[PDB]
């Protein structure tokens, strides 16, 4: 049996892989196949992800051919390395993660090849930095729901620490399926490479911005500045009048001065200071 | 079958370039690849047949594959004329076949020399005993005419079969323009 | 043949209908804003590749 | 041969130099402009011109030893301006 | 980590948006539309949103389920876009109407008079007209 | 400004409970939420 | 011909993991492979790559072999999942510009026209960008033998796309020097950038190195640049370029004096709308 402490390790490449390929073809639900070595009954460890072509159109999961993932299987083994083929995926695009009807006949003719098989949903949309949201699944019995029994067996708080989401709590949730916290390998020889790439300016900064018309957009800047500081000269005199959560309502129809002004400040400062000293060391630096 | 992957060694060097023989030395030589790629193959479906040539640009014309089609267009029209280097003929044979499907296979290489070599013996003996330290079993059997008696070819597949390897080969070419297929009539009975 | 005829109906019985609909403007590259025969406008996206 | 200081000169020199009349040498800078072996200005009133670029020559295994010293301490500069960003900025970015 | 959770809260935005229209606010930081769909209900903002951009009648986004405020809009209208300007000008010159000299001078002080020299209108303070109506038999 | 900054910062003290929504509402929105996954 | 390059992340890490998957040979291998794109508006794009059986030998090291049975039918594939995607060029692993990467290109450039290459790096660390790219011409000058299959690098730099932000920024969540303010200009260009000063600096110090001592080319093509950088110079502290400096900055302080002046003016309303706050706070409370 399990403990729900399974704990899938992937990769730091795969995401990737999942991202892309579940984006750019992303009203239709891609498919395609995972490939990483199987450690032990707890943990798996998928390293590599390839996807397969769809079928036809139509928004589905179309099918599997085994004469392309047996050649795409060998060209790996025949170039790079031998890995083992360990799940699968599909992609609810803007709809969360669950198992449909469909998705769980393709899982079920998975599962029965190898019993630690990995359903995977991917969804590339509700994702925006922090919340990549992949939730990997796989079938509970329903024979044993039957039975009226309770798979699983915890032996350690790592399962419910992740509540589960009220869509798929309508779908199958808990009574087809379970949930896996999965995380992330990563290295710092990965990391310093997309870091230090990733968003580089070159020598830019050691320019002088459009010399004429720097102090032309200052002008631009302050003209309007002076009217929006008259209506800082206005703003304030309804003060020492009606109290200021109804000067907070009733300020949502026309813009303050207070919040539009100190941007407009900030604005001119760091605009000005950074032409001015990256003015300022070229006279050094340059004879 | 028996795991091998035959590696086949075409000579298209400047000094391939007559009829002496009686259709074509091209023809000729390519009608033997044929037949032996149809021994190795119907001996075998495990063997598949590219070819290399040891003239100036070694190039592979066609990709190693258990097709023969490709095999036989770009023997169409393959323009045998350039300098021979027999020397680099070594490395672009034996890192293809650190390049090939399984080495479980044996290294196994025919090669074909119808012109006049000019290479250092001390160099094919250099890559001789690496041929013995990468433990590599070619029979080369010579085409067209030659420098007689195989000038540092015997020294070569000495040097090849030597330290109890003693099972390589080294078929000579005979000196009169007849039909080859009785010439190669001897490695394909028995390598 | 006959299995094959209806084994066109084996899997012909899957295509899923398709709102008809209107565009109304467009405000970015992928945000697009769309009105069925149906009732409210809606803010859409498109395909890639169309 | 002058040197970035002023590189700026006169036709009673190139009248010497050359040791053609005062009105000849200016229609010699005119075509020397329209090749474009030398891009300057002419002043005629100082009776000076202002040569700013000229064509690239080459040179012996002497020049690139003033061309070593001249990138010498120009490293320097860079080096000690650079210094007092990273030591005065040091509380900007650790 | 407050940077880190400022732009978390904005997956709520995503794709599937319907359309509404605000009507007013209750308080600070909740408020009342009315959805496209006919209803009106009574709904909760997205904090990021400068509430100085809402006005009157502002387009605004709903969310498809949870029905609450997500993004303020451009205006949008499709009773008409705006007279494309270049299929769309009817070739029309003032010329080809003869004999309508009050009415054509009229309505230039109707329509365009004030459109162009507005100070006078309002520095004499005339008040220029709203709307104009214009009638009689057809043709 | 620096100076109105350091002496401006006392207002923020007494009130010191900002409570996330409740804890009976929580477990009305679990059962009301249990409910919808029972429909 | 070809303006300027944009590398994904995918690729960028997608040879760095070949490097790994072939790690395991110990002694000796060179990453090289096939890379795969468009390129739009003149403007070259990069999106997916994989990588070719490879080997070489380092006694006669002009033999290379790259499985076009392989290729045909992986790009067949690509292709086929992808028919937007197509063939771009290649990349080698390019710690130091191997022998063969002269013609590899002259290999597969019936593939591509303009079979362009990426060097990358497997240890990373610089003060720069550790991506090239070059591009293949044939130039010829007008001394010796004239047509000259060289190399040139065309600029490079590391393409985004809304799609892979995503996945960039969730595994990053290590450092961000966002709130780019005041500060991040002087440490994005300001310190780094005199640093990328540096490097070229000492660049032309490495090749000055022949004095007497190096290599056989003197330098015909080589200081007609640095004579016209030396020409190039700029101005000495003589002209109105200092009046007009002292001029010029004396206009921009004024706008630093008028932000700065107004900003105290709002803090102070800010402290004002702050003892309204606690005052008419403790007497109501208590
Ligand atoms: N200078 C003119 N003054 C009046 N009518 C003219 C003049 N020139 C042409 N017409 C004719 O008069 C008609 C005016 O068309 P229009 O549609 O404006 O009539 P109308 O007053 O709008 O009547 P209806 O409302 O029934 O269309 C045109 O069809 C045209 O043939
Ligand atoms: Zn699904």
């Amino acid at each position: 049996a399990v403990d729900t402490a399974e704990q899938v390790y992937i990769s730091s490449l795969a995401l990737l892989k999942m991202l892309k390929h579940g984006r750019a073809g992303v009203p239709m639900e891609v498919m395609g196949l995972m490939l990483g070595e199987f450690v032990d009954d707890y943990t798996v460890r998928v390293i590599d992800v390839f996807a397969m072509p769809q079928s036809g159109t139509g928004v589905s999961v179309e099918a599997v051919d085994p004469v392309f993932q047996a050649k795409m299987l060998d060209m790996l083994k025949q170039t790079g390395r031998p890995e083992m083929v360990v799940g699968w995926y599909h992609s609810h695009p803007g709809f969360g993660c669950w198992l449909s009807g469909v998705d769980i006949n393709t899982q079920q003719s998975f599962e029965a090849l190898s019993e630690r098989a990995v359903a995977v949903v991917v969804d590339p949309i509700q994702s925006v930095k922090g919340k990549v949201v992949i939730d990997a699944f796989r079938l509970i019995n329903a024979n044993m729901m039957v039975l009226g029994h309770e798979p699983r067996q915890t032996t350690s708080n790592l399962g419910h620490l992740n509540k589960p989401s009220i869509q798929a709590l309508i779908h199958g949730l808990n009574r087809h399926y379970y949930s896996i916290t999965i995380n992330y390998r990563k290295n710092e020889l990965e990391q310093k490479m997309l870091l230090n790439l990733h968003k580089k300016s070159w020598m830019e900064g050691l320019t002088l911005q459009d010399y004429s018309e720097h102090c032309k957009h200052n002008e631009s800047v302050v003209k309007e500045m002076l009217e929006l500081a008259k209506n800082y000269n206005k703003a304030v005199e309804e003060e020492d009048k009606m109290t200021p959560e109804q000067l907070a309502i009733k300020n949502v129809g026309k813009q303050d001065p207070k919040r539009h002004l100190e941007e407009h400040v900030d604005v001119l400062m760091t605009s000005n200071i950074v032409q001015c000293l990256a003015a300022m060391l070229d006279t050094v630096v340059f004879k | 079958m028996v795991l091998e992957s035959t590696m086949v060694c075409v000579d298209n060097s400047e000094y391939m370039r007559n009829g002496d023989f009686l259709p074509t030395r091209l023809q000729a030589q390519q009608d033997a690849v044929n037949i032996v790629c149809h021994s190795k193959t119907r001996s075998n479906p495990e063997n598949n047949v590219g070819l290399i040539t040891l003239a100036n640009d070694c190039e592979v014309l066609t990709t190693l594959t258990p097709d023969t089609g490709r095999i036989l267009s770009k023997l169409h029209t393959v323009q045998p004329k350039g300098k021979i280097t027999f020397c680099t003929g070594i490395r672009v044979a034996h890192l293809a076949l650190k390049h090939r499907q399984g080495k479980n296979h044996k290294m196994r290489i025919i090669a074909f020399v119808g012109s006049p070599v000019e290479d250092n013996e001390k160099d094919l003996v250099k890559l001789a005993k690496r041929l013995k330290k990468e433990k590599v079993n070619v029979d080369i059997i010579n085409f067209g005419e030659e420098e007689v008696n195989t000038e540092k070819l015997t020294a070569f597949v000495n040097t090849l079969n030597g330290k109890d390897g003693t099972g390589s080969h080294l078929v000579t070419v005979p000196p009169g323009p007849s039909l080859a297929d009785a010439l190669i009539s001897s490695p394909i009975l028995a390598g | 043949k006959q299995y094959e005829k209806s084994e066109n109906d084996l899997k012909a019985l899957q295509s899923v209908g398709q709102i008809v609909g209107e565009v109304l403007k467009q405000l970015t590259e992928e945000k697009f804003i769309v009105k069925a025969t149906n009732g409210p406008r809606y803010v859409v996206g498109c395909r890639r590749q169309l | 041969t002058r040197p970035a200081n002023h590189r700026q000169l006169t036709f009673e020199e190139i009248a010497k130099s050359a040791k053609i009349t005062v009105n000849e040498v200016e229609l010699l800078v005119m075509k020397a402009l329209s090749v474009g072996l030398v891009k300057g200005s002419i002043d005629e009133v100082d009776k000076r011109v202002h040569m700013t670029w000229v064509q690239p020559r080459v040179l012996d295994l002497q020049q690139i030893k003033g061309m070593k010293d001249r990138l010498e301490f120009w490293c320097t500069d860079v080096k000690s301006m650079e210094m007092l960003v990273e030591h005065q900025a040091h509380d900007i970015l650790t | 980590e407050f940077l880190h959770a400022q732009e978390e809260v904005k997956r709520i935005q995503s794709i599937p948006l319907v359309i509404g229209q605000f009507l007013e606010a209750v308080d600070q930081n909740t408020a009342i539309v009315g959805s496209t769909t006919g209803s009106n209900y009574y709904v909760r903002i997205l904090s990021t949103i400068d509430r100085e951009l809402l006005k009157p009648n502002a387009s605004v986004a709903l969310h498809k389920h949870s029905n609450a405020l997500v993004d303020v809009l451009p205006p949008e209208a499709d009773s008409s876009i705006m007279m494309l300007t270049s299929d769309q000008k009817p070739d029309v010159m003032y010329a080809d109407i003869g004999g309508m000299d009050i009415q054509k001078q009229e309505v230039r002080e109707a329509v365009e008079l004030p459109l162009t020299h507005f100070e006078l209108y309002k520095q004499i303070g005339i008040d220029p007209p709203r709307g104009v109506l214009m009638y009689g038999p057809p043709g | 400004h620096n100076m109105s900054v350091k002496a401006m910062r006392f207002p923020p003290k007494s009130y010191n409970k900002d409570l996330e929504s409740a804890e009976e509402r929580r477990e009305r929105e679990q059962q009301d939420l249990e409910f919808a996954k029972e429909m | 011909a070809v303006q300027k390059v944009v590398v994904h992340p995918l690729v960028l890490l997608s040879v760095v993991d070949h490097f790994n998957r072939i790690g395991k040979v110990g002694n000796q291998k060179r990453v090289v492979g096939v890379l795969l794109g468009s390129w739009q508006k003149k403007v070259l794009d990069v999106s997916n790559s994989f990588a070719v059986p490879f080997d070489e030998d380092d006694k006669d090291d002009s033999v290379w072999f790259l499985d076009h049975d392989y290729l045909e039918n992986m790009y067949g594939m690509f292709k086929k999942v992808n028919a937007r995607e197509r063939i771009v060029g290649w990349y080698h692993t390019g710690p130091k510009l191997h022998k063969n990467d002269i013609a590899i290109n002259e290999l597969m450039k019936r593939y591509c026209p303009n079979s362009v290459l990426v060097i990358i790096d497997v240890k990373p660390k610089d003060l720069g960008l550790p991506t090239e790219a070059y591009i293949s011409v044939e130039e010829v000058h007008d001394d010796g033998t004239p047509t000259s299959k060289t190399f040139e690098h065309v600029t490079s730099e590391i393409g985004a796309e809304e799609a892979e932000e995503v996945g960039v920024e969730h595994l990053l969540r290590d450092i961000k020097d966002t709130t780019v303010g005041t500060l991040s200009q002087r440490i994005t260009n300001q310190v780094h950038g005199l640093k990328g000063l540096n490097s070229k600096l000492l660049d032309i110090r490495s090749y000055l190195e022949k004095v007497a001592t190096g290599k056989l080319p003197i330098n015909h093509q080589i200081i007609y640049q640095l004579q016209d950088v030396f020409n190039l110079l700029p101005d000495v502290s003589l002209q109105e370029f200092v009046k007009a400096f002292y001029l010029k900055t004396n206009d921009q302080m004024v706008v630093v004096y008028l932000a700065s002046l107004i900003r105290s003016v709002v803090a102070l309303h800010n402290l004002i709308n702050n003892k309204i706050a606690n005052r008419d706070a403790e007497k109501k409370e208590g």
